[PDB]
């Protein structure tokens, strides 16, 4: 009947593609070939209609040597299994004897430059350099201790039997090879005659090897002191830089993602996404925004605005009346948009440039917010660290570096502001700038290296915003529309003012038609304000 | 509350040399023990000398030809065994060195002695950081492991325990241990491991077991850059349900420390506190427990992690400042117990976690 | 590049005292002939060259051997079979190669600078573009699927030809005991059969009837 | 000019794609199968005096399976197999042990490899005919004789031994 025809038209519409519809008709034809059961028919249908509940329900109502796993596979039945002499009843009854897996890779593979920073391979190299001394020196010390014990033993009975005393392969120790290894290393090629000598006549051989080993271990210990002094000045130059795995990439990715074309494409992609969904006819209302952002402080807004003012006030390229325009704009109207001067919203129809600047402003606020949270978190962890460590019995419950005081940790944030301001002046080279930033804010400092570039880009946006007539037009249209009370207001009064809002929409279209138009919405809740922006 | 515990240390286990540039570097145990000693932990914990395991104990699982090869092989007679060396995967990856058979002897002896004492009910917790080598097979050496100590420990424990749980938290997959108990209902192998172009290349979602031991072998593939809280949120539920349904009598943990941040061959990003969260979680269920060693290649971090989880086993807390030790200069430049994680991107996105966890839950619901 | 390795090893020194095979076209351990640049594997010789067999000195290829020895020298089917055996003796141990008649037969990524391409193509399960996560395009149909959107989700990149989960051949791959060729013929049975709209729709309303005829 | 070849695709997949090896002493060695063909075909014609050529060509298949094996008949995964065969039972019949599936590879090669030996027209015609009916008898009872179910696999030791 026509219900089936409607189902097929709508499945064609929601599949958007001929080949997948071919696959679907393949499945149903295979089922018609009676090679597929109804439950099986549905287990092959579900990949097609696993996200449209209505169509899936409609279709359901309409109807009314082996190998396992991925790596385990069989041994030959007539395979001579390796015999074992310790097999008990459990060994036969529990152990596998039919299934085998294969190691697909090998350890220590090509991983040197896969995901590791250049400052970590250095630490790995120093680690190996340290270990080889540690092992050789400690083998020598262990051999010294063992032969010392055997000598302390030997010096205690009558001399008529000392020539009868002998030493075994272990050199008197618990390990057969450790002492022999040490002697080989000490003596080069002439070691084994001496090994025979201390095995045959220990009484005349123990003191001489003991003396030579003593001198050698003191020489190696002094060399170790020198080497360990040299080894320092190296962990300090790599540890913090090794913990950061994103900075080198992040510089380029942020300096590339802040271009205007990227900011445009990020929302055009969402527009085309929702357009394709709308063509599909899927269950989604035609009022849901495209991009949502959030500010969770007002003081951070004042800080960011202060920073932008601080940059622009020291420029040569913009004149004093434009400085006044910029001050008026940033410190009065943008707070006006945010209602800094629940369920209260403000609307704003903006051109391309306004979208650009105001997204950059959101990014700056978010960066500063992450910095603030990390500083506060550091303070709390350090305070609770003193609290926990002060009351601690250590084992009774049966040099170094000076950490900053709480005052400095609390002073971190304004100091960071002074530092970024200074970087904007440029009197502080970015190199020790980033060194200082990292040394304060550990692994979370990766976000704040490119703040200067962002601030200068925002300043260019502001200069263009004042210079271009379309922006000023947009702003005074917003002003008179707020005077009428049409633009923005109470959530309840949305149904009352939808008509005047729609007229405002019409004005925005007729004003900026040859360019992409944006809608921006500022809704306030529990002290935080949520950006919502969408395209038109 | 506080309970008795045992520790087996043979002072020579650190002296063996795998070869120049070999990431398997057995020094780690020696610094672990020294750090424990200078933390004053030995007053509350008993330290024992492990008896060297006889080859008869090793043949209980391994092929006699393999053990003969292991005992007869030396660096000086490489020529006279090349055919067998190729036949037994001994070479570049797993090399022959001085006293390798002694090292394997000690490694297996520690854990087997722990298992004997555990079976006797003389203690409910024993530690052996030398053992836990899990990549060794029935008749081959792989993944820097020669004699699969854990399987011998489990075979010893089964003499008195009806059901036992094996937990692997190494970045690698315990391929040998699971393959040994692939087809049995007496053991579950719960492995959390990174998958994808990674050694050994086994350990999918659906490697779920076989025969009577079907549904009795759960794996958890992960991606790069797993972090602390993600691991915590995924561990406690899976473990709580596994030991609610299975109700085992003994538990064995492989604390592979190669899952830490900044490892030489690892990609994970766990911290020492996050790593010890697992041992607190498993112990809180109050069952007899065996802790074994395994991986761990960033030697300072390995020492830190093993020391901390040992101290957790005693229910003892230790100052974040490291006390003085013979290898103090390794922990520069901060010289602190806990390590700060790196900041690389976590590819283990939350919905992936939710889906894998749900599939595991469904698979476990089938256990009788 | 100041490495400490050389000095430390010299300080601990004991005293002591004073590109591809020509036969199989694949790499590995190769021996290169000293008259021609061609190289052969240790098992690419007639008879195979074992480790203990190689003579001390220069190595010669089989083709160079034949050339050198030729220069130095300068209805019964029994005769055809002798011809065949002589020819087989002359042949080189390269490989057995299947006939080509049987063995034979970008846009969804960020730009070079990094940017979402336009127009966009979206994950089938979410209708979301490449921005959220990398997109995997099926090699049989132009369907793109996410990493975490399948069931069960993949952990790692499928290095080979991925098989999308919408396609039907999964029910054919379920069997673990049948031969490859049967599976291949079943696959190819659906790889050409298209444009059957009327017959499948008719069968569907045929089966739809609640009361069988 | 070969028929019902898709069995070769299965052989290729199990040998060098599924990494599943063949049984060394599986059953029905190639010379034994050739003797079975000779016995079966002798009871076809009422008076096959041409048995003097039938047996000769069967033995020719034997001799060509003698020296050609190993050179350009096996796959790169099959080098260790041939090495073990040559090192374990060299004095034993080398044209034995190896099962039927390796036989078809010889004929697959020979169809192109013959293009370097200029035989006379009648002889090549007869050889073509005998290849044809040999292969049609093989296609007749392939399911009975060819069996991919009993195909063991290679543990990683054989993987190291191969490459
Ligand atoms: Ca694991
Ligand atoms: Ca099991
Ligand atoms: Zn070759
Ligand atoms: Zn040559
Ligand atoms: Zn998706
Ligand atoms: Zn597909």
């Amino acid at each position: 009947t026509l219900q089936e025809f409607s189902f097929f038209d709508k499945v064609r519409r929601v599949l958007k593609s001929q080949e997948v519809y071919e696959n679907f008709l393949r499945c149903i034809a295979l089922f018609n070939q009676e090679l597929v059961s109804g439950s099986e028919l549905l287990q092959l249908v579900s990949p097609f209609l696993g996200k449209f509940p209505e169509l899936f329900a409609q279709f359901k109502s309409f109807l009314g040597c082996k190998r396992i796993g991925s790596s385990y596979r069989a041994l030959p039945k007539t395979y001579q299994q390796p015999k074992c002499s310790g097999r008990t009843a459990i060994c036969k009854e529990v152990l596998n004897d039919t299934w085998v897996s294969f190691p697909s890779w090998s350890e220590d593979s090509t991983f040197v430059s896969s995901k590791k920073t250049p400052y970590e391979e250095q630490l790995h190299r120093c680690e190996d350099e340290r270990f080889e001394l540690d092992v050789v020196l400690e083998t020598n010390l262990a051999t010294i201790r063992v032969l010392e014990s055997v000598q302390k033993k030997l010096s205690r009975m009558a001399p008529e039997d000392q020539e009868k005393f002998r030493l075994d392969d272990s050199l008197g120790g618990t390990s057969e090879v450790i002492q022999r290894r040490a002697i080989y290393r000490i003596y080069g090629d002439k070691a084994p005659e001496i090994i025979e000598s201390l095995k045959k006549n220990p009484v005349t051989a123990v003191p001489v090897v003991l003396k030579r080993l003593k001198a050698k271990e003191e020489e190696w210990r002094e060399a170790q002191q020198g080497f360990n002094k040299i080894w320092r000045e190296q962990y300090e130059k790599a540890y913090l830089k090794s913990l950061d795995h994103q900075a080198v990439n992040f510089k380029q990715n942020d300096t590339k993602a802040l271009r205007s074309k990227s900011l445009l494409n990020e929302i055009e992609s969402v527009y085309d996404e929702h357009q394709e969904q709308h063509s599909e006819g899927r269950s989604a209302p035609s009022s849901e925004p495209h991009l949502i952002f959030v500010y969770e402080d007002r003081q951070i807004l004042e800080d960011a605005a202060a920073l932008i003012s601080y940059y622009v006030k020291r420029q040569p390229a913009i004149q004093k009346e434009d400085q006044g325009t910029i001050h008026q704009l940033l410190h009065q109207f943008v707070p006006s948009l945010f209602f800094s001067q629940d369920d209260v919203y403000s609307l704003f129809f903006a051109n391309n440039n306004w979208y650009f600047f105001l997204r950059l402003h959101q990014t700056l606020c978010s960066r500063l917010l992450k910095i603030y949270r990390q500083a506060q978190k550091q303070l709390l962890e350090y305070r609770t660290e003193k609290e926990r460590e002060k009351l601690l019995c250590e084992g009774r419950r049966e040099l170094r570096l000076k950490q900053p005081s709480e005052v400095e940790l609390e002073e971190y944030y304004p100091a960071f502001l002074d530092m970024v301001r200074s970087l904007l002046e440029g009197s502080i080279d970015p190199t020790q700038y980033e060194d200082t930033l990292r040394e304060m804010f550990t692994i979370h400092a990766y976000v704040g290296f490119t703040m200067d570039k962002l601030v200068q880009n925002i300043a260019r946006q502001l200069h263009h915003l004042v210079s271009d007539d379309v922006c000023l037009k947009v702003v005074e249209l917003y002003l008179n529309e707020k005077k009428r009370g049409a633009a923005g207001g109470n959530l309840s009064s949305r149904c009352v003012r939808a008509a005047r809002e729609t007229s405002y929409q019409w004005k925005a279209e007729r004003c900026m038609a040859d360019e992409n138009c944006f809608k921006v919405m500022f809704l306030q809740r529990k002290g935080q304000v949520i950006m919502t922006i969408e395209l038109l | 509350g506080k309970k008795k515990v045992c520790y087996y240390y043979d002072g020579d286990i650190g002296n063996y040399y795998y070869g120049q540039g070999h990431p398997m570097k057995p020094h780690r145990i020696r610094m672990t023990h020294n750090l424990l000693l200078n933390y004053g932990l030995y007053r509350k914990m008993e330290i024992y000398r492990p008896h060297k395991a006889t080859a008869e104990e090793m043949t209980k699982y391994h092929s006699d030809e393999y053990i003969k090869f292991l005992r007869s092989i030396r660096p000086d007679n490489m020529s006279e065994y090349s055919k067998q060396m190729q036949r037994f995967n001994v070479g570049e990856d797993c090399p022959v060195f001085d006293g390798l058979f002694e090292f394997c002897q000690l490694s297996t002896g520690g854990s087997v002695a722990g298992a004997v004492k555990l079976n006797r009910q003389q203690t409910d917790m024993a530690v052996n950081w030398a053992g836990g080598l899990h990549h060794a097979k029935k008749s081959e050496a792989s993944g820097f492991c020669y004699v699969n100590d854990i399987v011998l420990a489990i075979l010893e424990l089964l003499k008195y325990h009806q059901r036992v749980l094996y937990i692997d938290i190494d970045i690698h997959h315990g391929d040998g241990v699971e393959e040994a108990f692939y087809t049995t209902d007496r053991v579950m192998t719960v492995s959390f491991h990174k998958y994808g172009e990674y050694f050994p290349g086994t350990g999918d979602l659906r490697d779920i077991g076989a025969g009577k031991g079907k549904y009795y072998a759960v794996n958890f593939p992960m991606r790069d850059g797993i972090d602390d809280e993600s691991y915590g949120q995924i561990f406690k539920p899976i473990i709580s349900k596994v030991m609610e349904m299975y109700q085992p009598s003994a538990v064995v943990l492989q604390c592979g420390a190669d899952s830490l941040s900044g490892d030489r061959l690892g990609c994970f990003n766990l911290t020492v506190k996050g790593h010890a969260k697992c041992v607190e979680v498993v112990k809180t269920f109050n069952l007899p427990l065996l802790m074994l060693g395994g991986g761990g290649y960033t030697i300072r971090n390995v020492a830190r992690c093993w020391t901390y989880e040992t101290a957790v086993a005693l229910d003892c807390e230790i100052p974040n400042e490291l006390p003085y030790n013979d290898y103090f200069e390794y922990f520069g430049p901060d010289f602190k117990l806990h390590i700060s994680p790196s900041n690389m991107t976590n590819q283990n996105t939350p919905e992936y976690m939710e889906k894998i966890k749900q599939r595991l839950f469904e698979n476990l619901r089938m256990l009788p | 590049s100041g490495g400490l390795m050389e000095q430390i090893q010299a300080l601990l020194a004991p005293p002591k005292t004073d590109d591809s095979c020509d036969s199989c076209k694949e790499g590995g351990d190769l021996l290169c002939c000293d008259h021609c640049p061609a190289a052969f594997h240790l098992q690419c010789c007639n008879p195979p060259l074992s480790e203990e067999m190689l003579p001390p000195g220069e190595w010669m290829c089989h083709r160079c051997t034949v050339r050198r020895k030729k220069r130095e020298q300068k209805p019964q089917l029994r005769r055809p079979f002798e011809l065949l055996i002589a020819a087989a003796m002359e042949r080189n141990p390269t490989q057995f190669q299947l006939p080509n008649e049987l063995t034979c037969t970008t846009q969804h990524e960020l730009d070079h600078n990094g940017l979402v391409p336009l127009p966009v193509k979206v994950c089938f399960t979410c209708n979301r573009s490449c921005r959220v996560a990398p997109l995997i395009q099926c090699d049989y149909c132009p369907l793109l699927f996410h990493m975490d959107c399948l069931e069960p989700p993949l952990t790692a990149m499928p290095l080979g030809r991925w098989m999308c989960p919408n396609h039907i051949e999964h029910v054919v791959l379920n069997q673990k005991n049948m031969t490859l060729s049967n599976r291949c013929q079943v696959f190819d049975r659906f790889q050409d059969t298209v444009s059957q709209h009327v017959v499948k729709v008719d069968f569907l309303n045929r089966i739809h009837k609640k009361h069988p005829p | 000019p070969e028929e019902l070849k898709p069995w070769l695709v299965d052989d290729w997949d199990l040998i060098t794609r599924q990494k599943q090896l063949f049984y060394l002493p599986a059953k029905k060695n190639v010379d034994s199968i050739l003797e079975d063909y000779a016995n079966y075909k002798k009871s076809r014609g009422n008076t096959d005096n041409k048995e003097y050529a039938v047996n000769e060509v069967v033995a020719g298949i034997k001799e060509y399976f003698n020296v050609m094996l190993g050179t350009q008949l096996l796959y790169k995964f099959e080098r260790p197999q041939y090495a073990e065969i040559l090192a374990d039972h060299p004095d034993a019949p080398m044209s034995q042990v190896y099962g039927a599936p390796h036989l078809l590879r010889l004929f697959v090669r020979i169809g192109a490899m013959l293009a370097y030996t200029p035989l006379d027209e009648k002889s090549l015609a007869l050889l073509l005919n005998y290849l044809h009916d040999f292969l049609k008898y093989l296609a007749k009872n392939s399911a009975t004789l060819f069996s991919a179910s009993d195909y063991e696999v290679a543990p990683p030791e054989y993987h190291r031994k191969a490459v």
